[PDB]
RNA sequence: UAUACCUCUGCU
RNA sequence: AGUAGUAACAAGAGGG
């Protein structure tokens, strides 16, 4: 995504590629709450969604 | 507001913001698949050109071969292939006359040339066709297939080591109607093992015999596949590879038309961008001098559309003899052979066709050589068409294509008939109210049209246009253009009262070239340099770039900087290193240390920069003779890469010899399939070479001469080596009988 | 994880999470051949003002966020833009080399 | 503008 | 015929 | 499905 995507993103004193990925993308889910229940708002018509 | 980048070149002329309409820093397009469909586009197509001329089956191979030359002269403006062999001499002729002796020291240069050439000269250049497996392989072991299938058989002249005498060898191989060749082929052995019995693939050899037709064809033969990352094109094209038999003869004509191209001014060919803009530049100068200041003067940017396809095998012969006129008749003939060779020339069709099944879902390959009695159905509207056209061409799995060319088979000679149509614009030819000059390079031209009146300058567009036509020329109306002599573009390089920048050209050379760490740091650091000498790479960005490629060496190779926290394979070695370092900005940026550049020291090798300020141990680490990193290479191929912008050209850069001038690994997928051996052919043929070096150290650096055998020379010198070591020097007697004893042992086993 | 790190104006270092990425079977041969992969990336962007622009994702709903301003905090809706997706190794290659 | 739906303040 | 494994290959 | 684009990938080959 380019102008429509939304970051989650924790301050953070590492450099700009440093740190274990998934450990510092967890570290980002933390700082988000009220995730609801998943649904399908815009369907991809040529799949099973 | 709506951002638009166009909108600069209302105030920002075109040829000084031209970097913004050159898209090269992404991806450029790839065929997928098959390059088959390309292939007959290009042999229907050609023949379509050539289409009014006289059909005709070929005595030796049967193959229907189209002659268009002195055919019918064009009647519309669509690209022709009619050339005209009085026209084209005419010509020929004309550059004779303007250049008196150009023609007889071209020659002389070129007899002297074959009387010194060796067999070993086609080791080296890019990949060949193989007759022997009816496929690519490196121009080396085409040669050494070549070399042993025809010593195999009845024909060993090239045993002297002189390149003419393998060519007598090809000649005469057209005689043999039995050419044998060892095919390979996998069979499935059972054997036990500890206990139960498992299948094992294993690879034997079966001789087979050729017919006279059979070899004949093969040796015609041009493979075929598509163009890969070719900038600048909607739809791909079909590229082709000249077999060994040709080559030898094609080394020689083009040698000889490059002699010739050396001396013409009009040549945009062999020389390198910066004497090709001094060259254009020259005419400019000179078109502007030999006129008067009531006089006009126009430049076509010049393109000439089909150029392959429409020059034709023939019309090179007739070059050849009129170029090489007067001199030896064995020297006319040899040169006369890959024309020859061309205009009987079959193309392999390709890989072919791939088919699938929705409702099975399932896939399947054709070969091309299926093409000829293959049912229809399967095929789309378009597909179906070139099959049944191809299909009249069509000579044992190859297609015939007597008229035309195609890219890949043949260089410089060419733009010897283009330069000779530039020749005729002379003032003292023409005596006309026009007159021409310019610079050519294949199908690319600038020409400079001058007159008194703009009436003048299109009867003079039409002269050349006309003239050009008649030696099977075509310049395309579509992509050509003319203006008032002052701005003008020719091969990418844009003049504008001067010639000025285009940067973006070069863009994809900025990165990481894949050598080796060593190679990389030289190579990167030279393109910034020599980009900020040609092409107005300005200070800032050029240290900016630096830093770029930094990071991308960096990032590529796992060597970030030894005080880093990131993590990678080698960060823990590498900070070992940092940390036992006392002066670490003498470590190289492959052993964690600081970048050194900037600008004025990109022309300094990093280990050199960097040789004042390293740790004693680490730099006799760094640079030990012993190390098993290594590839000890030949001279002439020390400190060489590989480049593409031309075809593929070799780029010698500044490094000393470390830890870091290693070697990726070799491919591993022909280990899969009956070509196997190779490998093994390979480790014994490189341990033999080895040995050698070891009784003849000068080996590596200058090729030694010989008709005498490998061992025999070894054995030559095992023992007199040993006798002046002891006669006069550091070994003892008994010693000199120790190795004479085994010289003696191994003269009989033979 | 899609990553990227960056400082402020401010000078604060900062690690920002945009989704994720799930890659497919990676058998790559030639440099045309494709890897499949999955891109799971957040969005605050509604889809349906703009349909065309997204045929080929399928777009969730899966989460609420409070949105600071100046003087009152927003709720707006957080969007999961779901699609499969391929690349090459050729065309990875030249993403690396973007800079 | 009120916010960013890129970086937003959450 | 299906389902597990095992081996080689990632420009050849 | 998706990549892609004038023809392919969506593993190939073998233990058959
Ligand atoms: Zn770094």
């Amino acid at each position: 995504l380019l102008m429509d995507a939304m970051k989650l993103s924790v301050l953070n004193p590492a450099h700009e590629g440093e740190g274990i990925p998934m450990k510092d993308a967890k570290a980002c889910l933390d700082t988000f709450w009220g995730w609801k229940k998943a649904t399908i708002i815009k369907k991809h018509e040529k799949g099973v969604n | 507001m709506d951002v638009n980048p166009m909108l600069i070149f209302l105030k920002v002329p075109v040829q000084n913001a031209i970097s913004t309409t050159f898209p090269y820093t992404g991806d450029p397009p790839y065929s997928h698949g098959t390059g088959t469909g390309y292939t007959m586009d290009t042999v229907i197509r050609t023949h379509d050109y050539s289409s009014r001329g006289i059909w005709k089956t070929n005595s030796e191979t049967g193959a229907q071969q189209l002659n268009p030359i002195d055919g019918p002269l064009p009647e519309d403006n669509e690209p022709s292939g009619y050339a005209q062999t009085d026209c084209v001499l005419e010509l020929i002729e004309g550059l004779d006359r303007s250049h008196p002796g150009l023609f007889e020291t071209a020659c002389q240069e070129t007899i002297d040339a074959i009387q010194q050439t060796r067999v070993d000269k086609l080791t080296q250049g890019r990949q060949t066709y193989d007759w022997t497996l009816n496929r690519n392989q490196p121009a080396a072991t085409a040669l050494a297939n070549t070399i042993e299938v025809f010593r195999k058989n009845g024909y060993k002249l090239n045993e002297s080591g002189r390149l003419i005498d393998f060519l007598k060898d090809v000649l005469l191989s057209f005689e043999n109607d039995s050419m044998e060749v060892t095919t390979h082929f996998q069979k499935k052995k059972r054997i036990r093992d500890n206990k139960k019995m498992i299948t094992q693939r294993t690879i034997g050899k079966k001789r087979v015999k050729l017919t006279k037709k059979n070899y004949l064809i093969r040796a015609l033969t041009l493979n075929t596949m598509t163009k890969d990352a070719e900038r600048g094109k909607l739809k791909r094209r079909a590229i082709a590879t000249p077999g060994m038999q040709i080559r030898g003869f094609v080394y020689f004509v083009e040698l000889l038309a490059r002699n010739i191209c050396e001396r013409l001014e009009q040549s945009g060919l062999p020389v390198g961008g910066n004497e090709k803009k001094a060259k254009l530049a020259n005419v400019i100068k000179k078109m502007m001098a030999k006129s008067t200041d009531e006089e006009l003067s126009y430049t076509i940017t010049g393109d000439n559309t089909k150029w392959n396809e429409n020059q034709n095998p023939r019309i090179f012969l007739a070059m050849v003899l009129r170029i090489t006129a007067g001199q030896p008749e064995w020297f006319r003939d040899l040169l006369a052979v890959a024309p020859i060779m061309f205009s009987n020339k079959v193309a392999r069709l390709g890989r072919g066709y791939m088919f699938e099944s929705k409702s099975m879902h399932l896939r399947t390959q054709i070969s091309a050589e299926n093409l000829s009695d293959i049912n229809l159905r399967y095929f789309n509207e378009d597909t179906k068409k070139k099959i049944e056209k191809i299909r009249h061409l069509m000579v044992e799995g190859t297609a015939s294509l007597s008229p035309g060319m195609m890219m890949g088979m043949f260089n410089m000679l060419s733009t010897v008939l283009g330069v000779s149509v530039l020749n005729l614009g002379q003032r003292e030819i023409l005596k006309r109210t026009y007159w021409w000059d310019g610079l050519q390079s294949s199908d690319d031209f600038a020409l400079i049209i001058n007159g008194h009146f703009k009436e003048d300058i299109q009867q003079g567009v039409n002269h050349f246009y006309r003239t050009c036509k008649l030696v099977g020329i075509n310049m395309s109306q579509k992509k050509s253009y003319i203006n008032k002599t002052g701005t003008f573009e020719f091969t990418s390089f844009f003049y504008r009262y001067g010639f000025v920048a285009n940067f973006s050209m070069e863009l994809p050379s900025f990165g990481v070239a894949g050598n080796n760490e060593s190679a990389d740091m030289s190579i990167g650091t030279t393109v910034i340099k020599t980009n900020m000498i040609n092409n107005d790479l300005g200070p800032a960005t050029a240290q900016m770039a630096i830093q770029l490629f930094i990071k991308d060496y960096r990032y590529t190779y796992r060597c970030h900087r030894g005080d880093t926290n990131l993590e990678t394979r080698r960060t823990k070695s590498i900070k070992r290193l940092w940390t036992e370092t006392i002066s670490k900005a003498g470590l190289l940026v492959a052993d964690g240390g600081p970048n050194p550049y900037n600008l004025r020291n990109l022309h300094i090798p990093e280990v050199c920069l960097k040789w004042s300020l390293m740790d004693p141990d680490y730099r006799g680490r760094l640079c030990n003779p012993n190390n098993p990193f290594v590839h000890h290479m030949e001279v002439e191929s020390t400190n060489l890469a590989v480049v593409m912008p031309g075809p593929a050209k070799s780029l010698e850069y500044d490094a000393v010899a470390t830890t870091h001038s290693w070697t990726p690994k070799r491919n591993r997928s022909i280990l899969n399939t009956n070509q196997r051996g190779i490998l093994e052919d390979e480790r014994i043929y490189q341990k033999c070479c080895q040995v050698f070096e070891k009784f003849f150290p000068s080996s590596t650096y200058r090729r030694p001469i010989g008709m005498a055998s490998m061992l025999d020379a070894m054995l030559s010198r095992a023992r007199i080596d040993a006798r002046i070591d002891l006669e006069s020097g550091r070994i003892s007697s008994q010693d000199f009988s120790e190795i004479t004893n085994t010289c003696k042992a191994i003269e009989a086993l033979k | 994880p899609i990553i990227t790190k960056c400082r402020d104006t401010s000078g604060q270092r900062r690690t920002n999470l945009y989704g994720f990425i799930i890659k497919g079977r990676s058998h790559l041969r030639n440099d045309t051949d494709v890897v499949n992969f999955i891109s799971l990336e957040f969005s605050l962007t509604d889809p349906r003002n703009e349909i065309h622009k997204w045929e080929k994702y399928c777009v969730l709903e899966i989460g609420d966020m409070e949105i600071r301003t100046s003087i009152s905090t927003i709720m707006k809706p957080v969007y999961l833009y779901v699609r499969t997706n391929g690349t090459s190794k050729i065309k990875m290659k030249w993403g690396m080399e973007m800079r | 503008p009120s916010y960013s739906p890129t970086s937003p303040s959450y």
